[PDB]
Order: structure tokens, then sequence, then C-alpha cells
């Protein structure tokens, strides 16, 4: 029905913090997806490009 | 923060008490690819007693 | 003879062994770590407290 694409960059070892119901300092004060969340998580090297 | 730890079948435990341990302070230090916790959650533990 | 209501008395008891006992349900641990839900989400988290 409405698709979006959050992007935000992480340099590496934080990866497993975005999850639906988490705490943190990436999750209540910088970024918090939903506990009924429904999508794709994911997480991947740039090293050349940044 | 320690040089050199032990062997596998000499571990040494270190009892911890009379204290207040604020685990976020532990992400700070290397990398943690595992972070498992197998009777709680990573993120409860700044709000329970031991 | 005090044994003379007792088909009476067997209804009020029964009425109660039913309920005691169905108290006592809620200390079964029905495949959970906890029969305490506010341990449980204290623990764990939704995701995993679900």
């Amino acid at each position: 029905t409405n698709v979006y694409a959050d992007s935000f960059v992480i340099r590496g070892n934080e990866v497993s913090q975005i999850a639906p119901g988490q705490t943190g300092n990436i999750a209540d004060y910088n970024y918090k997806l939903p506990d009924d969340f429904t999508g794709c998580v994911i997480a991947w090297n740039s090293n050349k490009l940044d | 923060n320690a040089t050199t730890f032990a062997s596998v079948y000499a571990w040494n435990r270190k009892r911890i008490s009379n204290c207040v341990a604020d685990y976020s302070v532990i992400y700070n230090f290397a990398p943690f690819f595992a972070f498992k916790c197998y009777g709680v959650s990573p993120t409860k533990l700044n709000d329970l007693c031991f | 003879t005090p044994s003379a209501l007792g088909k009476l008395q067997d209804v009020v008891n029964h009425n109660a062994q039913a309920l005691n006992t169905l108290v006592k349900q809620l200390s079964s641990k029905f495949g959970a770590i906890s029969s305490v839900l506010n341990d449980i989400l204290s623990r764990l988290d939704p995701p995993e407290a679900e």
C-alpha cells in the first residue's frame, strides 16, 4: 500500500540496535521503529564510497 | 581493559557486588558481534537488580 | 452425627476446591520462564516477551 525506505549510516558494530522495541541512545534518542512494524531491515559494507 | 585473559580451562571468575553497573559503558569497548542474553534482554539490565 | 449434611457440605467444598486450585494454576509456568507477568516484561523485550 505505502512503502517508505528509511536510511541512515552506522559505522559497523551497531546494526543490531535497529529493531522494533529496542532502547538506547540510537533508539530513544535518535531513531525508533514501531512495535507493530511490517517490513525488513538491511545493513552492508560501503568501504570505498565513504 | 585487561591485557591478557586466562585459558579456557583456568578461566578466572571475577565476583562483583556492592556496586551499580551501567552496562551501557561496556559497548564503548571493542566491537560486540555477539551480545546474546539467554535469560533476559541486553536492554533490561539497567532497570533490574541482581 | 456431624456428617449428616455432607451432601450439602461437599458442594461448598468442591466450589472452594475449584477456585483454590484455579489460583495455584497461576504459578504454573506454561512454557514460560516465569509465572509472573511483571517479571517477564521487566526481564525481556516485547518481541521476546510476547
